[PDB]
């Protein structure tokens, strides 16, 4: 009896891969070629920003666009004034084994995830002028991905449990578990509109899930390898996957496909954070060789190449008013790129 | 030029540059540890030793350099993604029993993790400390029962000294370098702090052999 | 008392002498410039020992630069067609590098002692505290003892019986007392403060980084302690003609001794080979860093 | 390279050839 | 047998999506990128004015 | 949080006196912390300031030399010790907190406040000095300065502060545009270089006092002679 539920699923998913190949009837290399390519970008680093003296594994900008929050596995995460190479604060974290470090949109929260299979959101404004944990929203049974914020009130995290979950500061118990993927998911993206937001996962599946309600939409695939960053396009339908394939895929949510991979033969190591840019037109890549890549999210033909790192760039992220690229890998420096 | 509030400001982040090195000095003199082995093959028994959900950091101090050992073992998750997490850590001890050469294939399951991490390419130069636990209930065993069982192309006498000289050299041979990477051994000799001791003198072995390359002379 | 007058260099002297200093140079130049180049690429392992063997070969690149090219110049014209001020100077910056080179060597000397004794800073890679202090002591010290024969040398023309010669000497009359008092014993000092202290210094502090550190562990022990001392014993070896030559020509010159002209001929020959010799031990630390560490062996091997 | 007097014309013609040291 | 009844109630979830050409978002796509490439600071270099750092 | 001060009493001319303020609630550590002087009938006058950790101490010329302040943060505790006072010191004194980083808000809170009784600047003038209101009335105060308080990097540091009669004055704006924190939002302000605004809309009670404009651009931080409300 179980095998007929394994065929209805089988032919369910051959009756999605045809419906989904008689939707594609062109590719974007064929028509990007009409439009003269932007040819070389250079990227002059700008600021460094040596404060930590240990491997940094994320950064998050606020919507300022001027202030950034790094956490390294020093045990301190610190907010950083990028126009001035300033330490604006120095939180000292209770378990120095930290994955992620997301920025309230409003600026007043700073939240921080790692191995403990927390994330605990700090308060800068303050009153008694000292950053303080304002709550600890343990409860998810395994490593934590990255947090990201919705509002001061409400923040999305991904765990090794191979779920993710809608927490609320205020209150403290995730409201809201999206589950369906299989492995752990190590990535996480929220559209501009934030409504929706997509996971990458180890099964080598994109997925993106319904904030409002609570389930998953629509699931892509193709990757060979585990998906170790996200990105949304601005626009808000499409994001570009990273895996260890050093492939740099790119799909869409209306189209329920892929658009165009970024493949290059002179890389074969892994990508370890995407972003995009404020128009859209080039996406960066941080490569697992030292160095970083600037693709070109239309042509798919490598558009220039940032390599001021001396080992791999564990996360990079782009301020929202487009100006400058925040660059920071393990040998503990931030470096800004204009 | 800067202004008042400016001129303040700078002056804050380099007080706060003053207190991260002052941390940062402080957190280098110190050695940090990744303990792991299989399941109760001695962790329980060496975390009682070494004291006095996804990282159960043991804290503890000797004659000096307070090392702190991070339990990663123990928890129930995947195998090499935290993994990178845990680079440039001074040694990682490996506590393998020897009481599971005859439960049902740990022996093979322990060897295989062992041949597994010490051809890493994060821990190419991080020296691995071992822990072969429960040597008296191993020569019993042992006298229960035969040594082929583990090793089909294996032959030798059932004999507690050349059983043990036979597993240490091949737990080391698992290795595919020699002259960066080091393996200390031992066999957890009694309960006293004799463990201890042995643990940090090849933490202080490793460190004059890290600080002489440092200097280019090893 | 006129001597029959044999005082010349050798032409077979000259051929073998020419191009053994050209090698030298050679070598040295390219040895001191990949390690320039290979230690601004070790950011990963930066620390105390990384500035200080970068300072050696910076050092060790003027010092040859500086050397080889007038000395064998000597050779050819013999004459100096040089600047007065040239001849002023060029013996101020030579003794400046001897002074950085052999003051690194002892800093290298305390560092490398320091790793086995004081190992309780177990790590950090950066920039150390004090090594900051050390470095511009060294770059100071060496050009204050210096200064001596900045204002010593002195371009004069005397008139030979068949040339009119072009000397740079140390003039034995001069203005300040101060300089006759160190004229005239200049070659002890230069001795002790260049040959005799850091060959002491480097070589007890070595002693004691060997009587500190002592399977594979304790033959390690024992390869880098035979490794240091091989250091100082080259050091010691190759720096041992200059100093003697001068000390020689110092007080066991005669003034009614017969054989003086074939002594300073002879004088003469050592004096050139043992530049020759300082010259090989300015090349000698690229050469142990290849022939000890594996990083830097891969690293002149890449 | 040193010498007494500026008359001697044994020593002048050593520091003549001598190394510049 | 209730694990591959959720997997294939969530499969046939996503079967019923009104999905639109591939085309028509790759135009869309293109769409947006020149509309607002003018205002981008790292495709158009911006001269020393506009730039804080 | 809560700055309380203490040691404020007679004295003779030509005597010495040690104020001391003790903090709590708040990292006093981190916080810089100003000394200013209110005359008896007169406007706020600085006196003195210590950065965090004591590494800049600035004085008024008024008092240079002739005053000293120290700070010991294990104990929470700010001093002023005067020597040789004169006749023109009789005041009361405010221990300020003040914290600077990028989007802080100096003088965010003020001591109380103790008496005492003895036996080239950028002046801020403010043209008027009494005006009459009345509740649910818009009223535009005015201070200009004798020089432009726009700096290079666009901050405009131009602070006001309310002092109701009978307490300390707290801060409204900082900077001349962003509102402290938890004062209503019905107060504003604008301007730009040597003119300056500050418009309160639908007036109510407990917005009555004397309004200060002060300028921290660079010290001395000279305040305004003030402009009162009456009702």
């Amino acid at each position: 009896e179980l095998d007929q539920l394994r065929q209805e699923a089988e032919q369910l998913k051959n009756q999605i891969r045809d419906a989904r190949k008689a939707c594609a009837d062109a590719t974007l290399s064929q028509i990007t070629n009409n439009i003269d390519p932007v040819g070389r970008i250079q990227m002059r680093t700008r600021r460094t920003l040596r404060g930590h003296l240990a491997k940094i594994y994320a950064m998050h900008w606020g919507t300022d666009s001027r202030l950034l929050v790094s956490a390294s596995q020093d045990g301190k995460l610190i907010i950083w004034d990028s126009y001035t190479t300033n330490k604006v604060h120095a939180i000292p974290l209770r378990s120095s084994w930290v994955m992620t470090c997301a920025y309230a949109p409003s600026g007043n929260y700073v939240a921080c995830g790692g191995l403990d299979n927390i994330c605990s959101i700090y308060n800068l404004k303050t009153r008694e002028g000292n950053v303080r944990v304002s709550r600890e929203l343990a409860g998810h049974t395994g490593y934590l991905s990255c947090c990201r914020f919705l509002d001061d009130n409400q923040i999305v995290t991904s765990s090794g449990d191979t779920t993710c979950a809608l927490w609320d500061i205020e209150t403290g118990q995730q409201t809201t578990t999206f589950t369906g993927h299989t492995g752990d998911v190590m990535s996480l993206s929220l559209a501009p509109d934030t409504r929706l937001f997509v996971s990458g996962a180890c099964d080598a599946s994109a997925k993106l899930w319904d904030v409002r309600e609570g389930m998953c939409r629509q699931t892509f695939t193709g990757h060979e390898s585990d998906i170790n960053a996200i990105c949304f396009f601005p626009n808000g339908n499409a994001f570009a996957t990273g895996s260890d394939d050093a492939t740099c895929r790119l799909f869409d949510l209306r189209a329920d496909q892929e658009l165009m991979t970024y493949s290059h033969d002179n890389i074969i190591c892994g990508i370890t954070s995407v972003s995009f840019s404020k128009s859209g037109r080039l996406l960066l890549a941080g490569y697992d060789d030292f160095n970083c890549n600037v693709w070109d999210a239309l042509k798919a033909d490598r558009a220039g190449v940032l390599a001021g790192h001396d080992n791999r760039v564990s996360c990079l992220g782009v301020t929202d008013d487009g100006m400058a690229v925040a660059t920071g890998s393990w040998d503990s420096f931030l470096k800004i790129w204009n | 030029t800067l202004s008042a509030e400016d001129k303040a400001a700078v002056e804050r982040s380099k007080m706060i540059d003053r207190n991260l090195r002052e941390d940062g000095e402080k957190a280098a003199r110190e050695v940090k540890l990744l303990l792991l082995g299989a399941g109760e093959s001695g962790k329980n028994t060496i975390v009682k030793q070494m004291k006095i959900t996804g990282i159960v950091e043991t804290h503890f101090t000797f004659k000096d350099l307070h090392f702190k050992m991070f339990d990663v073992g123990a928890q129930r998750s995947e195998r090499k993604k935290w993994i990178h997490c845990f680079e440039g850590v001074t040694a990682i001890i490996f506590c393998v029993a020897l009481s599971d050469y005859d439960l049902v294939n740990r022996m093979h399951a322990s060897m295989k993790l062992f041949d597994s991490i010490c051809n890493n390419k994060w821990f190419t130069d991080t020296s691995i400390i071992l822990f072969l636990n429960k040597k008296d209930l191993f020569e019993e065993k042992i006298k229960k029962s035969p040594l082929t069982i583990c090793y089909p192309e294996y032959a030798g006498s059932n004999t507690y000294e050349e059983a043990a000289a036979y597993i240490q050299c091949q737990f080391e041979d698992l290795n595919k370098r020699k002259d960066t990477k080091e393996i200390y051994t031992h066999f957890t000799c009694s309960t006293d702090t004799k463990n201890v001791q042995f643990v940090f003198d090849a933490v202080t072995d490793v460190i004059i052999k890290n600080n002489l390359k440092d200097c280019g002379l090893f | 008392p006129p001597c029959q007058g044999p005082i010349e260099i050798k032409e077979t002297f000259k051929y073998i002498n020419t191009v053994v200093s050209c090698l030298v140079f050679v070598l040295g130049i390219i040895g001191n410039s990949t390690l320039l180049y290979i230690i601004y690429k070790n950011k990963c392992m930066r620390n105390g020992p990384n500035i200080l063997i970068a300072s050696l070969a910076l050092g060790d690149l003027l010092h040859i630069v500086i050397d080889i090219p007038i000395n064998v110049y000597k050779l050819l014209a013999e004459d100096w067609p040089f600047g007065a001020e040239m001849c002023k100077l060029v013996p101020f910056i030579q003794k400046a590098s001897v002074g950085i080179t052999v003051l690194s060597l002892c800093a290298l000397s305390i560092d490398r002692y320091r790793a086995v004794a004081s190992w309780s800073r177990i790590k950090g890679i950066g920039v150390p505290k004090w090594t900051a202090v050390e470095i511009v002591l060294i770059w100071v010290v060496s050009v204050v003892l210096a200064v001596p024969e900045a204002i010593g040398f002195d371009i004069i023309t005397m008139d030979y019986k068949g040339s009119y010669l072009r000397i740079c000497l140390l003039h034995p009359v001069q203005k300040t007392a101060f300089m006759q008092f160190y004229k005239t014993a200049k070659d002890w000092w230069l001795f002790s403060f260049y040959f005799c202290l850091p060959l002491a210094i480097t070589a007890f502090f070595y002693t004691l980084m060997t009587c500190e550190m002592l399977n594979d562990h304790l033959k390690q022990r024992r390869e880098v302690a035979k490794t240091v001392f091989c250091l100082v014993l080259v050091f010691a070896l190759c720096w041992l003609p200059l100093h003697l030559s001068r000390i020689l020509k110092l007080t066991l010159y005669n003034q009614n001794d017969p054989n003086r002209c074939e002594l300073l001929s002879f004088l003469l020959v050592l004096d050139y080979i043992g530049i020759n010799m300082a010259s090989l031990n300015s090349c000698i630390n690229p050469i142990a860093l290849y022939l000890v560490s594996k990083r830097f062996k891969n690293a002149f091997k890449s | 390279c040193s010498c007494s007097s500026l008359m001697d014309k044994e020593c002048v013609y050593f520091c003549h050839l001598d190394i510049i040291w | 047998i209730a694990q591959a009844r959720k997997l294939v109630e969530q499969l046939k979830m996503e079967a019923n999506i009104d999905r639109i050409k591939v085309s028509k978002a790759a135009a869309d796509l293109m769409a947006y990128c020149e509309a607002h490439a003018k205002e981008d600071p790292l495709l158009t270099p911006v001269p020393a004015s506009e730039n804080p750092f | 949080v809560q700055l309380v001060e203490s040691g404020g009493g007679l004295v003779q001319p030509g005597g010495s006196r040690k104020l001391s303020c003790s903090a709590s609630g708040f990292a006093f550590s981190s916080f810089g912390m100003h000394w200013v002087r209110q005359a008896p009938e007169k406007g706020l006058e600085w006196v003195a300031y210590i950065s965090s950790g004591s590494g800049t101490i600035y004085y008024a010329d008024t008092v240079k030399g002739r005053f000293t302040i120290s700070r010991d943060d294990p104990k929470n505790t700010l001093f002023l010790q005067m020597t040789s006072l004169r006749s023109e010191d009789t005041a009361m004194y405010y221990c300020v907190r003040s914290i600077y980083y990028y989007g802080s808000s100096p003088f965010d809170f003020w001591g109380q406040g103790t008496t005492l009784t003895v036996s080239s600047d950028i002046v801020m003038t403010q043209a008027t000095s009494s005006v009459p209101v009345t509740p649910g009335e818009s009223v535009s105060i005015s201070c200009r300065s004798s020089k432009s308080l726009l700096h290079s990097n666009g901050n405009t540091y131009l602070y006001w502060f309310l002092q109701r009669p009978g307490q300390s004055p707290q801060l409204l704006i900082y900077r001349m545009s962003n509102l402290a924190s938890g004062v209503p939002d019905r107060f504003s302000g604008s301007g730009s270089g040597t003119a300056f605004t500050l418009t309160i809309s639908r007036l109510e009670a407990e917005d009555v006092g004397v309004y200060y404009c002060m300028q921290h651009l660079e010290y001395p931080l000279t305040f305004g002679a003030g402009t009162k409300l009456e009702l």
